[PDB]
């Protein structure tokens, strides 16, 4: 309950301070090359959480690293059919994880959806592109879910003009 | 499929080749078959003692000592008539169609055996729309347990006949798109102005039930139908109670084709998305 | 101010010999390819296939023309160039974890590799077997090592790593030098010495070069903050916080000037003035070309100096993770820019 | 296929009780006695009259860092997102703007906590210094957020 | 010109590529919101709305692509830009006469929700108002108008505006016309009653008062506000 324009560009900025990563071979394992924000083995490499909210409901959490990026994001829900549409759309768009590059396959706990970026995606896509992805996603989903409550809404007319009409 | 069929496919398709074999000059094969329908029916076709030219189709109804009571022993006898006989073991009804004493026009017979749940509950419907007709108030509500866990009170009145169901959604996100389903058959009669008035209490009953030990929930729903005499009369009760029969499945039904239709749109969406990360596919 | 895009991906490490007529490149993969300067065109003569693994670090030897490897199976090799191809040598560095950096001494005596196994390998040579056999250094140091450098008393050696500091350490090797003169970092330089710590625990040490003069470090971290040691005003640090992402990369271009290029994607400048006893923001290099706003379209890596060496240098390349390589003119942006001065 | 012996010791982890693991260094003057931090009185007294712009520097000035204790470090978080909070929009650049280097990036620590734990308006504000705070400080503002091992 | 398409329109519906660019070209021309002679509102006023709203909601056998519903909405919106006085409108008594509009209002709530205007095709100054936002006015400025939408639609609808809202910078000028839109919302309905998201609005428009900007866009946006909670006061309470 703020502004869109400052959050995204609030979020645009910790970003791209985030996305400053580098290849890292790992040092527990013998030659593994994983996102060490995932497996938190080497708290060094681990760099602070920090946090963005428009309210208490919004917020994202860019848990950086030396090689990777998490990126959870919380969705405003106001009423419980706003709820379910969110939490399918989301399951629907990690099913597909494999196509988006960035994406989990879950979204971390507390949160709607998370992004996990790699210091693989940056050398080969563009950097500049994927935040803006990030920031799309943000100012379009709460346009594409009240487009399917309307769509929801439009669906049961029809559904009780065709029960009742052969009356 | 937008509305529901009245009339069962396995009986209409299986009393159809037995049929269209005798009729020319085949021999008959056995049959032994049971499976159900909604609202906890189940039927069960077979040769007698292994009669191989008649075949019985029963059907097992509980709740059917509810419809015992309101003259459903009688609606059922003036339609089918000679074919109803003594019923199965742990069967409510059975039928008999026997295959060398068969008529012509097997189609009308046909037709009418895939309708024998319709043709049981037809009696509490003809009995109360007739009391508004007769004007007869004063008499006693129909309760009905067409499922364990709900109900469907019935009762009339001078101008009007009343149908409760008090359904249950299991789910949490059934109940959701319930209230979104049942909200607009309140508003029905902005479109259908003959149509039905209709009602909806999210988790206590109305007032003429609050007596009548109902149910409460976070779950539970009351759901209310006003019959004016233009569809109690003569000339619509049957496609009346053709409908009303089936209200409880109509509305689960696209419930759950609902979901699909909200799944299919998100495959969509999430395709629109994909488009501008391939932005940063070089 | 050139810009050959050797390929897509990365560029991990780069190495020049000393005519400057060949490259050693990694293009992200298992291999070194050496491209050679063919006029305006560069085509590529050699491939070494030996790494079972990503390779991390290179350096040629200019004297000797021995290129040497570090890669993350935890190996290296010494290439030596008999008749028309290279022939390695092998290496027993004794790491249980992979390499991320190797630097030939000034006199090609030794060479230091730095890796995840929290120490780090001085190697040398031994006839007797054909090996090179490696020491450990590694008293202070608790996490991976990115970077190094020589001192030009060819025994004393910086380091940059993960535990937020930049040591500086006695590479003195008994069986191939005499002990070495004295420095202002200290006269007692065994194997294995930690002369000076830095204070700062904030931030991944990414680069490391020393003076040409010996007598001044610099370091680069992850916390937008070069730093600058002088050993004559008693290892005092100055400090220059940016107001940018990080830097990866350093070299003392001059006694007094360095240049630093990182994931801002251009290289930059930084002055120093012992009098004041500050480091001061010499501004950006490159102009801003006529989204991103450079030649470099991705990050930079490493950072070398190809003529001039650090007393006075005149051209300097930027290798980066966009497959590029970038040849600098130094006066040419003295003169292409009226306000920039080198110190 | 499936497997019929004892397969019970994978499941015990023994990387727990482990000697190489990380250790992060702390200021051992601070742990007897931590640092007073920003006294209430000190601000609120000039909270009272108005001057904003200087119980503003007398919240940056003292800030708990090197110390281990987590309240006063909460402590003066209230405080000073109690200051940040009730000033005036239009004031914002005329604060930010004379603070040095070293207190820019402080605040945008500072800030980044607000963010952790909203009330009604705690966040509104907060994205307007965090305007401002960037247009000063730049993005290695945020790296020294995310470099920094001491919290607040 | 308007008024042969808009009589060749009602007359010969046979052919539906001149029925769907007569809708274009009418949409074209009336889009920048110049005024007209009174003669045209013989066949423009609300004979020839309630043609085109029996289009949306019934649509024409020969329509087999449905393009046409979608330009004889884009048509009314364009319309009703030069059309002042929703009292005096010709549209709004199209409205008020129907029987049952719910496709039309389905329509106006896919574009809401986007904040897009279909009419605004052309890249000519002086830029005319926003044509959904200025439809909707002007159906919530008489309460015969308002009961067209469904309840289900109605909460979409403030669940849109109420968005929009607080998304909105200062400085903007569509913010004042979501708030005017609002403003007339809370009139025509009765949305004392339910209060659907109510204390998000409230929230909303204490902000919007404690905003210290001073361009003077934003004091017309205060303005609005006062007047809105001087007129229902329970907008002013704290959300609780």
């Amino acid at each position: 309950t703020a502004t869109l324009r400052p959050y995204l560009s609030a979020v645009r900025a910790t970003l791209q301070a985030a996305l400053c990563l580098e290849n890292f071979s790992s040092q527990v394992v013998e030659r593994h090359n994983k996102p060490e924000v995932e497996v938190r083995s080497s708290k060094e490499l681990l760099l602070q959480p920090v946090t963005i909210s428009r309210n208490e409901k919004e917020k994202v959490l860019i848990e950086g690293s030396i090689n990777s990026v998490r990126v959870s994001i919380a969705v405003k829900q106001a009423d419980e059919i706003e709820k379910i549409l969110c939490h399918k759309f989301m399951r629907f768009m990690m099913m597909r994880a494999e196509n988006f590059f960035i994406l989990r396959r879950k979204p971390v706990e507390g949160y709607d959806i998370s992004f996990l970026i790699t210091n693989f995606h940056t050398e080969q896509m563009y950097k500049h592109k994927l935040v803006d992805f990030v920031i799309h996603f943000m100012e379009e989903i709460d346009k594409e879910i009240s487009e399917m409550k309307l769509s929801v809404n439009a669906r049961a007319r029809i559904v009780a003009e065709e029960f009742l009409k052969n009356f | 499929m937008i509305l529901l069929e009245v009339n069962n496919r396995i009986i209409e398709e299986t009393l159809a080749l037995k049929f269209e074999n005798a009729a020319a000059g085949n021999k008959p094969e056995a049959v032994e078959v049971t499976f159900a329908d909604f609202d906890g029916v189940l039927y069960h076709i077979s040769n007698p003692n292994g009669d191989k030219t008649k075949v019985m189709v029963s059907i097992s109804l509980k709740f059917y000592k509810e419809l015992q009571a309101h003259g459903a022993d009688e609606l059922l006898k003036r339609v089918y008539g000679s074919f109803l006989v003594n019923p199965e073991s742990g069967y409510n009804v059975s039928l008999l169609y026997d295959l060398e004493n068969l008529p012509a026009s097997k189609d009308s017979i046909v037709h009418q055996a895939g309708m024998l749940k319709r043709n049981c509950f037809a009696s509490v419907f003809e009995k109360y729309f007739q009391f508004q007709e007769e004007g007869k108030e004063g008499e006693n509500r129909a309760v009905i347990h067409y499922r364990d866990d709900e109900t469907m009170y019935v009762e009339s009145k001078k101008d009007r006949v009343t149908v409760v169901f008090s359904t249950v959604f299991k789910d949490d996100d059934d109940v959701v798109i319930g209230k979104v389903f049942m909200q607009e058959f309140k508003e029905g009669r902005r479109a259908s102005h003959t149509a039905p008035q209709v009602l909806f209490s999210h988790r206590e009953p109305p007032l003429e039930l609050k007596d009548t030990d109902a149910a409460v929930g976070d779950n539970i729903g009351y759901i209310t139908f006003v019959l004016f005499p233009r569809h109690t009369n003569a000339s619509a009760r049957d496609n009346t109670i053709n409908l009303i029969h089936t209200f409880r499945d109509y509305l689960h039904y696209h419930i759950k084709c609902s979901k699909a239709y909200i799944h299919t749109r998100m495959r969509a969406k999430t395709s629109d998305f994909l488009k501008v990360l391939n932005r940063a596919r070089p | 101010m050139a810009y050959h895009s050797f390929l897509v991906e990365p560029i991990s490490c780069h190495a020049w010999n000393k005519d400057r007529t060949q490259i050693a490149i990694c293009p992200n993969n298992h291999e070194v390819h050496i491209y050679e300067k063919s006029g305006a065109k560069w085509t590529k003569v050699h491939e070494l296939k030996e790494h079972n693994g990503q390779v991390t670090g290179i350096d040629w030897a200019p004297e000797s023309n021995r290129i040497v490897t570090c890669g993350t199976d935890r190996n290296a090799y010494v290439w030596t160039l008999k008749g028309r191809t290279w022939k390695p040598t092998l290496v027993i560095l004794r790491i249980n974890r992979a390499a991320r950096c190797v630097r030939w001494a000034p006199n090609e005596n030794k060479f230091a590799v730095g890796s995840g196994s929290r120490v780090i390998s001085i190697c040398y040579f031994e006839q007797e077997n054909d090996w090179w056999v490696c020491k450990h250094i590694k008293k202070p140091i608790r996490s991976t090592v990115l970077s190094l450098d020589w001192h030009p008393n060819n025994v004393l050696l910086a380091a940059g790593s993960c535990d937020f500091k930049c040591r500086i350490f006695s590479a003195y090797i008994k069986e191939v030098e005499e002990r070495p003169a004295p420095t202002p970092w200290g006269s007692k330089m065994p194997f294995g010495e930690l002369m000076f710590e830095s204070s700062s625990s904030c931030g991944w040490v990414h680069g490391v070069c020393f003076s040409a003069s010996g007598s001044r470090v610099a370091w680069v971290s992850h916390d937008s903050t070069v730093c600058l040691a002088d050993a004559d005003k008693k290892m005092a640090v100055a400090t220059l916080a940016s107001e940018t992402l990080p830097l990866l990369a350093l070299t003392f271009i001059t006694d007094n000037s360095l240049v630093a290029a990182g994931h801002d994607c251009f290289p930059v400048l930084f002055t120093y003035d012992a009098a004041a006893g500050m480091l001061s923001f010499g501004g950006r290099l490159d102009v801003p070309k006529q989204g991103l706003d450079s030649l470099h379209k991705n990050s930079v890596s490493q950072i070398s100096v190809l003529s001039g060496g650090k007393a006075k240098c005149s051209q300097f390349c930027t290798t980066g993770m966009d497959g590029g390589m970038s040849i600098w003119d130094v006066k040419s942006l003295e003169s292409a820019l009226k306000d920039l001065k080198i110190k | 296929a499936r497997n019929t012996l004892s397969s019970r010791f994978r499941r015990v982890d023994i990387d727990e009780f482990d000697e190489n693991k990380f250790v992060d260094e702390q200021e051992e003057a601070a742990a007897a006695a931590a640092e007073p931090g920003p006294d209430p009185s000190e601000v609120d007294g000039l909270l009272r009259q108005g001057d904003m712009l200087r119980a503003f520097h007398a919240a940056l000035r003292n800030s708990p860092v090197n110390t281990k204790n987590q309240a006063v470090k909460e402590r003066a978080q209230g405080v000073v997102l109690k200051v940040l909070t009730n000033f005036k929009s239009s004031e914002i650049e005329q604060a930010v703007q004379s603070l040095d280097r070293n207190g820019v990036d402080l605040l945008m620590k500072y800030i980044y906590k607000g963010f952790e734990k909203p009330t009604e308006n705690s966040s509104a504000v907060l994205l307007q210094w965090h305007e401002k705070a960037l247009a000063v400080g730049g993005l290695g503002s945020i790296i020294r957020v995310l470099t920094a091992r001491k919290t607040v | 010109l308007p008024v042969e398409l808009a009589r060749d329109m009602q007359t010969d519906t046979q052919d539906h590529q001149k029925l769907c660019y007569s809708a274009l070209i009418l949409a074209m021309v009336f889009s920048m919101g110049e005024a007209v002679p009174y003669a045209h509102y013989e066949h423009l006023g609300t004979p020839f709305a309630q043609f085109l709203l029996n289009i949306v909601e019934d649509g024409l056998p020969l329509d087999t692509t449905e393009q046409l519903p979608d330009l004889c909405v884009n048509l009314l919106l364009a319309l009703n830009l030069h059309l002042p006085a929703a009292d005096q409108n010709v549209i709004m008594a199209a409205l008020s006469k129907h029987a049952n509009v719910k496709i039309f209002s389905e329509k106006l709530l896919l574009l809401l929700n986007r904040g897009d205007d279909p009419v605004r095709i052309f890249k000519h100054e002086p830029q005319p108002p926003h044509s959904v936002l200025k439809f909707l006015q002007d159906v919530f400025g008489s309460p015969a108008t308002a009961a067209i939408f469904y309840h289900t639609d109605m909460m979409a609808l403030i669940d849109i505006t109420v968005r929009h809202i607080a998304d909105l910078s200062p400085g903007d000028k569509l913010r004042m016309e979501y708030l005017s839109l609002m403003h007339a919302i809370v009139r025509t309905t009765p949305y004392l009653q339910h209060r659907h998201r109510l204390p998000d609005l409230q929230a909303i428009l204490r902000r919007i008062l404690n905003e210290e900007e001073t361009s003077p866009q934003c004091q017309m946006d205060r303005m609005i506000v006062r007047e809105m909670c001087k007129e229902f006061l329970v907008l002013g309470e704290a959300p609780s």
